[PDB]
RNA sequence: GAUGUCGGCUCAUCACAUCCUGGGGCUGAAGUAGGUCCCAAGGGUAUGGCUGUUCGCCAUUUAAAGUGGUACGCGAGCUGGGUUUAGAACGUCGUGAGACAGUUCGGUCCCUAUCUGCCGUGGGCGCUGGAGAACUGAGGGGGGCUGCUCCUAGUACGAGAGGACCGGAGUGGACGCAUCACUGGUGUUCGGGUUGUCAUGCCAAUGGCACUGCCCGGUAGCUAAAUGCGGAAGAGAUAAGUGCUGAAAGCAUCUAAGCACGAAACUUGCCCCGAGAUGAGUUCUCCCUGACCCUUUAAGGGUCCUGAAGGAACGUUGAAGACGACGACGUUGAUAGGCCGGGUGUGUAAGCGCAGCGAUGCGUUGAGCUAACCGGUACUAAUGAACCGUGAGGCUUAACCUU
RNA sequence: AAUUCCUUGUCGGGUAAGUUCCGACCUGCACGAAUGGCGUAAUGAUGGCCAGGCUGUCUCCACCCGAGACUCAGUGAAAUU
RNA sequence: CACAGGUGGUCAGGUAGAGAAUACCAAGGCGCUUGAGAGAACUCGGGUGAAGGAACUAGGCAAAAUGGUGCCGUAACUUC
RNA sequence: AGGACCGAACCGACUAAUGUUGAAAAAUUAGCGGAUGACUUGUGGCUGGGGGUGAAAGGCCAAUCAAACCGGGAGAUAGCU
RNA sequence: CCCGGCGAGGGGAGUGAAAAAGAACCUGAAACCGUGUACGUACAAGCAGUGGGAGCACGCUUAGGCGUGUGACUGCGUACC
């Protein structure tokens, strides 16, 4: 996330409990992520009927930061916790069909029509 | 650290040359008394621009 | 002949063209040509300070009456 | 000049309803999107005081259902559509934190009334 | 082309219709009052001398005052000058203000620098801070060995060490004009101005190709 | 460095600084005329005047309020009754600093502090 | 009579024999792609694990994960983690003491800088009469990196699949500078809350003290994690290289004369320091126009009258900083503190009425209280001076002055 | 394994990883039954590894406060040489 | 050495708090003498932290959290 | 009851932060263990240097310990500097 | 007799051959730090010396090119045990 390791919350029907950031993407000589950022996750748990199994490495994007997230006005949606939606590891858009808990309104783009049309928040 | 050799006595007066006490460019007396003054502060009898202040 | 120096920064020797030293400040090509021909530090600094070249065909010693010399 | 610290007050909107922290409110806003205008609201309790000239915002905390989420809507933004006051409450404290995890009947603090 | 000597005055998160905000720095445009309009009549110098402000001038020297006498006779705050291009200058009544930025899209911004006290060891140079552990001898903080050894046997020029800011210029380069405002007299620039607020600046049309 | 700031830190930590000011503003009501270091006289100036303003006109409820902000018995007995009719004819500068000179024991620059209309004064010397 | 190490943090710098872009030659290279490759120090060149690890293994980013040196960089920088058998003791060997390149447990590590450098900063002198203001560039460094896709372009070319590059464009990444409105940090000169004991005679109300008692919100300031942003079009001198006209050898050819094109390096442009540059500078603004004795006299010494312009000490002080310098500024003054209206902070003071079992809350009041920020206000303190600086300021050749 | 000439053995495990650590195996250093052996509760400021409450040790460092430095004032060393 | 060092016998006040911890405090002692101003690097002391959670390091180390009374609820193993 | 515990006084010092020409010839602050016991601990006495004395480190013997201090052999010896 | 706390310390005035014998009293070096004067130090550079030397102060140099001390500056140039 901002540091090396970082467990953060499952955001899809893909797994269970926590899943681990191994790296940030979208540059190098990075330790730390920006607001708009893409994270690299290993599934540190999994669920038997999920899309994935323990220790498989996939791509992901931010849905909560415990600091808070911002873009349009610079105003923050400030959360209880960090959480991450997995992407396809090369082919983009989410892999899970449900978001679990609240979302930002900084995610509102064509490549995210999948995750924002869900009912728990920002419809 | 330490030093290589014993320093010269001309060095001790050179190192002190800029740290020395500098001239006052003369003095003040009152507009209003035969008492002498201290430039831009007030005497015990208040004399600066006459009147009276601070009679301690 | 590229008038070599290393003032204190950046890997490399640093340099200056033959072309600058006549095209800009045209005195300098003669100054640092006679310079190395003079003795040690101080007396060569007193020898050196007797030469002037100026920019060229614009000298200011009209009033001293210079004796022309062909070499 | 005479411009410094005044230009914040000069920019500041004058039809915006009056406030104290613990006032609950509703922020009404747009989804924005690629070409089609739809609306949405967010309700809760505002846990803290604004008034920042142009930069003023309702930091509503939502706490109705699920895990806590705080939202900051800047008032002075053109896509911020409408503002009902609803209840305007008193608390004599700067932060509301003990309600962060309880979201059930938690964002409905009283009108101060007669 | 010259600058408009501004004042650092204001900072605003500003809105636009489209639901976007822009962080901005807000500048009071004052008018240029000329002194002499220096041209290449005299020596090789070609530049225009401009005064943006006024002072009481009860303590000013008569050498500053004859300067101001030949000017717009407004006891000026002080003297700034700017080199110029495309022919000799127009000499009377010029009053250069918000109109300067109507086709100038991006500005360079030349401050009077940044006023950060000592700046000095570590803070200026974004160094690491020495270990908080091991019982380290009179060290919770140290810059590092600044050379190596006898092999060069010296300390090289331009290594990062100590010193004050020394308030030179600092150009940020090429930050956007967001808006210009006649009547209110605001130039809103997208980027920051050097120094604390109430500091002087130059705001000049951008230098870069 | 200290850009865009005001006021002064004197000699020690905050727990000392409040406790020192309770001594020093109380001494003001007890001696009426004091001498101190010039930084020390500004913080002395800046402590007392706002209390005077509140106290400029008499009011028992505002005297209860003044005892709330500044809990000293000396200051709340002088303010309103004694000091209220005194400073009524001013809006700031209830007191003035007279730059008396440098400190004899070392060299620190001093100012004497004197209530604005002070004309009755003690005639012993101070240092 | 002392050049003293591994491993690990900090901080580097020089050689290019270049990890890479950038210009170009060959190809058994059509183009793509690979192979071959000269020029070139300019610039960028990643992080966690295990172990005391150089080196190993493993997971991962990015277009990318360099070559060589430095008392095998760096204890007059950092640490013993190791060497650890000062010390047990396991494993091993010898009659044994003791040892072990087998092993495990924690474990004492110095120096305030003389001259010297580096960065920052003042004093002293000089710029030729002096003074105050802008200023030119002799010189010398910063930036110089590098990916992406979009057009260029499905086109030349190739059997077909496929398929050129430069140039324009926005934008990331490294690197680097500035910033505090945004988002956070702190904000011991702002409000509020809360446990305890001590206190205001007692009650209502309230505060000292417990790390700023603890704790939350916080202006302006500073600051990165957040904010803005360069990395350039152009020019010349070229490199390697395609040539052209052209020889030794009737030709060919980048060569000798000659001339077109030809890279981030070099001279630069864009950026910054910079007149002591002793060939010490210009342009603008200001001021000084009295006198006698003597001697060596572009001269100095004594003295009367007399020292402006300008300076500095001194004073409050700053949007400037260790000291200073720089800067606002001294009653003609908004400098600073107070104070008033406004800014931005806090959440409706104390007192009074009331509901309520009382704590408390609530109408009165949308209150009171308030720091650095802005304008006003002379309310308050910065007196009159004195002092460094003086009465038009070198010889000599040529030009001008009756000269 | 505290024990291993080679060696950071081979493989599983926590693990983003794993010289160490733990489990299994022998392809076993010179292991091996009172310089005792297998196995064990409670115990030790005991050793190695891990996730979490939690944390400035650190990623990556910013600001605030005081005593020295430093300012103003007093006195006044030392390693060395 | 007016050393932030060392040292045996007897006694036992208040509130809150397992209690002679410990916060304040009666009886009682007492200002451990550079000072004042500034609030530079830096040193030591002292306060704080976004997101993370050891990623720091040889090593989860004053870091920091925990701690008391009442109550519900409570594991393998065990010499119970 | 207890060579049980958490824990002051009272005794110590596994680790941590600092001190390293210190405030101090291991002290300060915090974590930590003993604190009814094989304890803590006053007074008075006693053993004397390859000798004592040690729940053993070749420990401890006057802010000293892998060889105390003084008076004598003695101007030890000097293939050495 | 002067300054001063009533102090410390010196001085003047007076005493003696002598206080250039003043009480720590004999006469008094050399390190040591500071004053007074001369000349010198801002085209300015390393064993600081040597070799060459403008100048100036003082010395009536019978003025007969000198003596005395210092010296811009510069050829040459590496301490002693």
């Amino acid at each position: 996330m901002i540091q090396e390791q970082t467990m953060l919350n499952v955001a899809d029907n893909s797994g269970a409990r926590r899943v681990m950031c191994i790296k940030v993407l979208g540059g190098s000589h990075r330790r730390y992520a920006g607001v708009g950022d893409i994270i690299k996750i290993t599934i540190k748990e999994a669920i038997p009927r999920g899309k994935v199994k323990k220790g498989d490495v996939l791509k992901a994007v931010v849905v909560r930061t415990k600091k808070g997230v911002r873009r349009p006005d610079g105003s923050v949606i400030r959360f209880d916790g960090n959480a991450c939606v997995l992407l396809n590891n090369n082919s983009e858009q989410p892999i899970g069909t449900r978001i679990f808990g609240p979302v930002t309104r900084e995610l509102r783009s064509e490549k995210f029509m999948k995750i924002i049309s869900l009912a728990p928040e920002v419809l | 650290a330490v030093q290589q050799n014993k320093p010269t006595r001309s060095k001790r007066g050179m190192r002190r040359s800029h740290d020395a006490l500098t001239a006052v460019t003369s003095l003040s007396v009152d507009k209003t008394s035969g008492e002498k003054h201290l430039r831009h502060h007030i005497t015990a009898d208040g004399y600066y621009r006459g009147r009276k202040v601070i009679a301690k | 002949k590229v008038y070599y120096h290393h003032t204190g920064h950046i890997g490399g020797i640093k340099q200056a063209t033959f072309e600058e030293m006549i095209a800009r400040r045209p005195e300098r090509v003669i100054e640092i040509a006679v310079k190395g021909m003079l003795p040690k530090g101080p007396l060569g600094r007193a020898m050196f300070r007797k030469l002037k070249v100026y920019a060229g065909n614009e000298h200011n010693h009209a009033a001293q009456q210079p004796q022309v010399l062909d070499i | 000049s005479n411009i410094i610290k005044q230009l914040e007050q000069e920019q500041m909107k004058q039809d915006v309803p009056s406030f104290r922290p613990g006032d609950t409110v509703e922020v009404k806003v747009w989804v924005v999107e690629g070409s089609k205008k739809r609306l949405q609201a967010f309700e809760g309790v505002v846990i803290a005081i604004r008034n920042r000239g142009l930069h003023s915002a309702f930091t509503v905390r939502k706490i109705s259902n699920g895990e806590g989420v705080e939202r900051v809507f800047q008032t002075h933004s053109p896509v911020v559509d409408s503002i009902s006051v609803k209840r305007r409450g008193a608390v004599r404290k700067a932060k509301l934190y003990y309600l962060r995890e309880r979201t059930g009947k938690a964002a409905r603090i009283k009108e101060r009334l007669n | 082309m010259i600058g408009l000597v501004g004042k650092k005055v204001g900072m605003t998160r500003i809105f636009t219709e489209d639901g976007v905000s822009i962080p901005v720095t807000v500048i009071e445009v004052e008018a240029n009052r000329v002194t002499q309009v220096k041209d290449l009549a005299n020596d090789g110098y070609r530049a225009i001398q401009v005064t943006t402000g006024a002072k009481k001038a009860n303590r000013v020297t008569k050498p500053e005052a004859g300067h101001f006498a030949k000017a717009g006779v407004e006891a000026g705050r002080g003297l700034w000058e700017f080199r110029l291009a495309e022919g000799e200058e127009f000499t009377v009544g010029q009053s250069i203000s918000v109109e300067l930025f109507a086709d100038v899209k991006k500005v360079d911004v030349t401050g009077t620098s940044k006023g950060k006290g000592f700046a000095g060891t570590v803070k200026r140079w974004n160094f690491r801070t020495q270990d908080a552990t091991h019982g380290n001898s009179l060290s919770h903080r140290v810059p590092g060995s600044i050379g190596q050894n006898q092999t060069p046997g010296k300390v090289f020029k331009g290594k990062k060490m100590a010193g004050q800011m020394g308030n030179e210029r600092v150009t940020v380069q090429s930050l956007d004009v967001v808006r210009v405002d006649a009547e209110r007299n605001l130039l809103l620039v997208k980027g920051a101005v050097p120094g604390a607020t109430g500091s002087d600046l130059i705001v000049k049309p951008a230098v870069k190709a | 460095m200290r850009h865009r700031k005001s006021g002064r830190q004197l000699n020690r930590n905050s727990s000392h600084r409040q406790a020192m000011f309770r001594n020093m503003a109380g001494s003001l009501v007890r001696h009426e005329i004091i001498k101190t270091t010039l930084p020390k006289a500004k913080e002395l100036r800046r402590v007392v005047e706002p209390l005077i303003t509140l106290a400029k006109t008499d009011s028992v409820a505002n005297r209860r309020l003044a005892f709330a902000r500044t809990r000293d018995n000396e200051i709340v007995a002088k303010l309103f009754n004694e000091l209220g009719p005194r400073f009524a004819s001013r809006a700031g500068g209830y007191t003035r600093i007279l730059k008396c000179g440098f400190r004899a024991g070392d060299n620190a620059p001093m100012a004497y502090i004197e209530l604005v209309d002070r004309s009755e004064k003690a005639e012993a010397a101070a240092e």
